[PDB]
């Protein structure tokens, strides 16, 4: 299921990115997220709490953050990436290959 | 085992056959509900979807009191999933049925909301085409926010093997006819048609046979009840009225003495050159499937004439003005 207007307009007080998680453990969801940041060279990363993380990718720095929060249903998971400061578009790219990580 | 789209967990149905399948939503996150209306997307070809995606792409960056509101939408080979705005007030005419009749007063009052809407929407170049009391919803204050602007090309069916032709009753000749037609003059008439149900409990034009239905319409003719007062009688003539140069348009309609009682927007400039497009508008216009062809986006951007490509880049530049 793709978006139509993902990458057309951001109508919201904060641009988000949201990916909901089927089958993964907490501890695999923060592997997953913590290869995709050491997978990108010029992204450092710190953990900020035990569900979430703050980037920053290296013109103006991308900063965003990563947070994991369990929904009710078995257990499914969604992670939230929410940009702090930087361009959109570089901040689309990057959670697109930490989304890809996660997705598989 | 619980199905998303997008961040969006599916629940129980709201709406279900006509008028297609709505599904209830919930924001995994935010809890937010939101209204998700599931369209088979197989028998619809890629420039109908191209030409729906314009319009709502319009109507994704406008607002209007009286409009529900659209927040996205989600395609896969089979279904686009429409994310709408989720109200809690049922729809106008189960008020209606409640009462059997509206008040002149009140009457006026929803119409007012409706026309307000319709013109707004008009004015930026979209048209409902099937506007029928399906589309009036409530909210929490019992005020109007209409559904399906930009829609009418989806034609969200019942059966898969019916194909969806519109309600008959609310349509002008013109569009029963399958001519062409000005989609703001074909809502004008099925504003009156709603406007005359609201005052009287019952349609202008009804029939147990269809083909009896379809001829009524074109013709015309129906019965003033003589309740009406006889100003209000001359609007609804001036809007249910077959010949389409002489239909009331919404200027008219809101000059009406009717309308009026007795108590007593994006600036479409032209491009000269492409050193003036904006670049980062360019790429957010460019991000939609609709317009995979940069230059043919850019050829619709420097022409004269207006049309929906300028729409969408003045209100995407106007919105980056902020």
């Amino acid at each position: 299921k793709k978006s139509w207007f993902g990458n057309f307009i951001n109508l919201e007080k904060e641009e988000q990115i949201f990916v909901v998680i089927k089958d993964k453990p907490l501890s695999s969801i923060k592997a997953d997220i913590v290869h995709a940041f050491l997978s990108i060279p010029s992204l450092s990363h710190s953990v900020i709490s035990q569900t979430s993380f703050r980037a920053e990718y290296k013109q103006k720095p991308v900063k965003f953050q990563v947070d994991i929060t369990y929904t009710e249903g078995n257990g499914i998971y969604s992670v939230t990436f929410t940009l702090l400061s930087g361009p959109s578009r570089r901040f689309k790219r990057v959670v697109e290959t930490i989304q890809a990580q996660l997705l598989s | 085992h619980a199905q998303y789209v997008g961040p969006y967990r599916l629940e129980k149905t709201l709406g279900k056959g006509q008028t297609g399948l709505v599904k209830l939503g919930i924001h995994c996150v935010t809890c937010q509900k939101v209204a998700i209306k599931i369209v088979n997307r197989e028998k619809l070809s890629e420039s109908v979807l191209m030409k729906v995606e314009r319009e709502i792409a319009i109507l994704k960056l406008i607002e209007h009191p009286h409009v529900l509101k659209l927040h996205d939408v989600y395609e896969n080979k089979k279904y686009l999933y429409l994310v709408l705005e989720h109200v809690s007030g049922g729809e106008l005419f189960d008020y209606l049925v409640k009462k059997g009749r509206l008040t002149p007063k009140e009457a006026r009052k929803f119409f007012r909301q409706i026309i307000s809407a319709l013109d707004f929407c008009h004015s930026h170049s979209i048209c409902h085409r099937d506007l029928k009391p399906e589309n009036l919803l409530l909210d929490e204050r019992n005020n109007i926010r209409i559904a399906d602007f930009g829609m009418a090309s989806l034609q969200v069916g019942d059966s898969l093997l019916e194909t969806s032709c519109g309600s008959p009753h609310y349509a002008c000749p013109e569009v029963i006819r399958g001519e062409k037609y000005d989609g703001r003059k074909a809502d004008v008439w099925s504003c009156g048609v709603i406007l005359f149900a609201l005052l009287v409990g019952a349609l202008p034009f009804d029939d147990d046979n269809l083909r009896q239905l379809l001829e009524k319409v074109k013709r015309g003719v129906f019965h003033m009840p003589h309740f009406i007062p006889p100003d209000c009688q001359s609007l609804l003539r001036g809007m249910i009225e077959v010949d389409a140069a002489r239909r009331l348009t919404l200027e008219h309609i809101q000059k009406h003495i009717w309308y009026i009682g007795g108590k007593n927007k994006v600036q479409i400039r032209s491009l000269p050159s492409l050193e003036d497009i904006d670049p980062d508008v360019l790429d957010s216009m460019h991000s939609l499937g609709c317009f995979r062809d940069r230059n043919k986006l850019l050829q619709d951007l420097l022409s004269e004439e207006e049309n929906q490509e300028k729409m969408i880049y003045f209100l995407l530049l106007d919105r980056k003005l902020e």
